[PDB]
């Protein structure tokens, strides 16, 4: 009877309707893929035979759960597979599936079963299939899935004065640490989100390291914020900006607020693309900042094709596309950098996103590109001479590369989905202070679920635990008493036939 | 030197660690003992850069009586101009 | 796994009325009988247990054999009867006490569930080959007594020497499958009931 850890599927509610699995308890026999009824039986699939057709076949038969075996290693697994489980995520996630769907990972044991489940399920005949029917009942624990009503989702918030004067324009640099993919246990996120956080943690330290100093204190206040609910419809970032500007009437959200820069899965790949909601207006600040990062990137570093897309706010899409889209909605410069090119692709989410994945020199170069562009436009250096031919961040300044490593590697450690990152948990914490060490005013902001028409209600149960229990069919164990009946009408005859035995001697 | 480093360990473990800056010419008489408290990451006070050969022992507070550890120890002489110290803390039994 | 249950007590618990039917209870109503002789296994158990808190594993399985001898010996001292049926109040009495004992518990807690182990057949099978090591263990305690003659001390000290042959094959088991350790376990308990009837057909003088 193997005891196993099964993740479920997603169970997130947004602005009142659900999303992913909504059931938690099943109690069925391990039918896996065959050609049988399926249904009312639990569903076990491998990743490296895990078919999209397959999958909508499961569901319409209306399985009583579906159990994928992930390889162990997740990592020796050939690429081309890693691409279909990327392109069958998104597909995937977005449906409303009432049965519950577990996700295990690779093992003796489990393998085993598996073996012996694909056996009976794909298989004188008859009666000694009855009789070798070792099929496997699975059942999970714990109660369904409850609306955790009382999450309170984080947001780490941290400012940086200017130099000199109250109306110093205020940018903005947003990045949400969190990564929902298709498993919330097992969305880790390396080259999503958190591999652009993790760039504004070094921007944080290097411009810590800038407004230390008086000599290189510029005039811009600076607004990080470390977000929290972000593929989540950027839950966070909505909460944060009504607060500072519904709400309260101070804080830089109103002074002169500059373009707001939002970092998400800028780490590997050899190709940068600036997204905006609208064409930035020659001349103003987003202008010229563009100008720069055009500037840098074709002098600086040529190895890098860099290209704007201009995509429309559309507010008909389920989430509102990158992060920049929710700045640029309450009449706020913003734009959202990555080295993806298209919002449509499913390459954020993708649990598959393990920290292998982003390569550490193409870290260490987008940041010193970014960190370089931004250096550029704060200190007007472009009507300074400084020609984008020669960097800034050469020594002294250097990018840390082993900081940049060990922080993408914690940041892996542990799975980063929104509903498991508790406001208070140590990663927050230790979070929390890394950013401490380098900003002003920072803060923890938080949103409930509204209480009035939920924008957001995680569920719960999420990693239980579930049992194979060894079953046989009652008619194998039906032919177990024919064969004892036997033995016990020998019993019979053999009290009389000992009788005669000894009588005879 | 503006000293940096994360610690890899369990969230348990976290508050029973101290990390340590026990200079190299004397390993009793610790200069820094930044405790880790909740957060997974240290930030000793910039130090100056001039050889100055130290250790990064992880003091923790858990004894051998109920649990089986070994306390890392790094040493990175001050020449640079950054660290990230990423210690490994793993304790047994 | 309810069914599965009730199979293996079908397995276990029938022979026993079985051999209660056919060993002419009737002769003397053995239930007050064997309830005497359950009681005293029941003693015997826990006077093993306090020897083996007071004393690796030969001497706990020799102090249990021991007591389990003594007791069945005491037995049969306190009824009077048949040869065969003294045999039979002993060895039914000790063998209902066995199935009551922890053979019968774990099947209760156990099977009747989800899960399905070997192990409660594999009981069954063997606490019905129970039922004929205990009726070695009644032959043996009725050779020692019915007068002594015929090398009968150097046949009785060997039958007692072969006493304990459980812990012997587990030890050798453990040393060396479960059912081809139950097979074994069988053959050697089925030897030792075959030299027992040759014992009695030489003894009937």
């Amino acid at each position: 009877a193997h005891e196993f850890t099964v993740y479920r599927m997603q169970q997130y509610d947004l602005q009142g309707q659900p999303y992913g699995t909504r059931n938690a308890v099943l109690n069925t026999e391990a039918r896996t893929m065959a050609a049988e009824v399926l249904s009312r039986r639990c569903v076990l699939m491998r990743l490296l035979d895990f078919s999209y057709e397959q999958y909508q076949k499961a569901l319409r038969q209306s399985a009583g759960a579906v159990v994928i075996i992930l390889p162990r290693a997740m990592a020796a697994v050939p690429q081309d597979v890693v691409r279909q489980f990327m392109e069958i995520e998104p597909e995937m996630l977005a449906m409303e599936t009432a049965v519950p769907v577990y996700f295990a990972v690779e093992d003796e044991a489990l393998l085993s079963i598996y073996k012996q489940t694909q056996a009976a399920s794909a298989s004188a005949e008859v009666l000694l299939r009855t009789a070798t029917a070792n099929g496997f009942q699975m059942v999970t624990s714990g109660v369904q899935s409850k609306a955790v009503s009382d999450w309170l989702i984080a947001s780490v918030e941290g400012r940086l004065t200017g130099l000199g004067g109250e109306d110093l324009p205020t940018i903005v640099i947003v990045a949400h640490y969190d990564a929902f993919g298709v498993a919330p246990w097992l969305s880790l996120g390396a080259d999503s989100n958190g591999s652009g956080v993790s760039v504004l943690l070094e921007l944080a330290r290097l411009f810590s390291r800038l407004y230390t100093y008086k000599r290189t204190h510029a005039a811009y206040n600076l607004l990080f914020f470390a977000s929290g609910g972000g593929k989540f419809n950027y839950q966070g970032t909505k909460r944060w900006l009504e607060d500072n500007l519904d709400h309260t009437d101070s804080s830089l959200l109103q002074d002169n607020v500059a373009f707001v820069l939002c970092l998400d899965t800028v780490g590997r790949g050899s190709s940068l693309h600036l997204h905006v909601s609208k064409p930035p207006r020659e001349g103003t600040l987003q202008h010229a900042f563009l100008r720069e990062l055009e500037t840098v990137a074709a002098h600086q570093f040529p190895e890098v094709r860099f290209s704007m897309v201009h995509k429309r706010i559309n507010l008909a899409e389920d989430v509102l596309a990158w992060e920049h889209e929710r700045f640029a909605i309450r009449r706020l410069p913003a734009f959202t950098l990555s080295h993806l090119e298209s919002h449509r692709d499913g390459q954020r989410s993708s649990i598959m996103d393990v920290r292998s994945r982003v390569d550490s020199k193409t870290l260490t170069r987008n940041t010193r590109i970014i960190a370089e562009a931004l250096t550029r436009v704060i200190y007007n250096l472009t009507e300074k001479g400084t020609p984008p031919d020669m960097p800034v961040f050469t020594e002294q300044m250097q990018i840390q590369q082993e900081q940049l490593d060990s922080v993408m590697d914690w940041l892996t450690n542990q799975p980063r989905a929104a509903q498991l990152v508790d406001k208070d948990s140590t990663f927050l914490s230790t979070l929390e202070h890394h950013l401490s060490r380098y900003l002003k005013d920072v803060k923890q902001h938080h949103v409930k679920a509204d209480k009035r028409d939920p924008e957001f209600v995680f569920y719960d149960q999420l990693k239980q635990v579930m049992n194979a229990y060894r079953v046989k069919p009652a008619v194998f164990d039906l032919l177990l008493a024919v064969g004892i009946a036997a033995y016990l009408g020998m019993a019979y005859v053999a009290v009389q036939h000992f009788s005669l035995l000894y009588k005879t001697v | 030197f503006d000293l940096s480093g994360n610690v890899i360990t369990s969230s348990e473990y976290l508050p029973t660690l101290w990390v340590k800056l026990y200079k190299s010419e004397n390993l009793d008489n610790p200069i820094q003992t930044v405790s880790l408290g909740q957060s997974l990451f240290f930030h000793f006070p910039p130090l100056l850069r001039d050889g100055e050969n130290y250790v990064v022992l992880l003091d923790s507070t858990l004894p051998r009586s109920q649990y089986d550890y070994i306390l890392p120890q790094v040493s990175f002489t001050a020449v640079g101009y950054h660290k990230h110290i990423t210690l490994i803390f793993n304790p047994t039994r | 796994t309810l069914f599965h249950f009730g199979n293996c007590f079908a397995l276990a618990y029938f022979p026993y009325f079985i051999t209660y039917k056919c060993s002419g209870l009737s002769e003397y109503n053995a239930f007050w009988k064997c309830v005497q002789a359950g009681v005293t296994y029941l003693f015997v158990q826990l006077c093993k247990m306090l020897f083996l808190a007071t004393f690796i594993g030969e001497f706990m399985k020799a102090s249990v054999d021991v007591a389990d001898l003594i007791g069945l010996n005491l037995v049969m001292s306190r009824n009077a009867g048949k040869g065969e049926y003294k045999i039979m109040v002993a060895a039914l009495g000790w063998a209902t006490a066995e199935l009551i004992m922890s053979r019968c518990i774990p099947l209760w807690v156990g099977a009747r569930g989800i899960e399905f182990d070997w192990k409660y057949i594999q009981m069954s099978i063997d606490s019905n080959i129970s039922l004929v090591h205990y009726i070695v263990a009644s032959a043996q305690v009725w050779m020692i007594t019915r007068y002594d003659h015929t090398f009968r001390p150097a046949v009785l000290l060997l039958m007692f020497l072969s006493v304990y042959k459980a812990f012997v094959m587990e030890t050798f088991v453990h040393l060396c499958g479960s059912w081809a350790a139950l097979l074994a376990r069988a053959v050697v308990t089925g030897l030792l009931a075959l030299s027992t009837l040759a014992l009695y057909v030489a003894v009937v003088n």
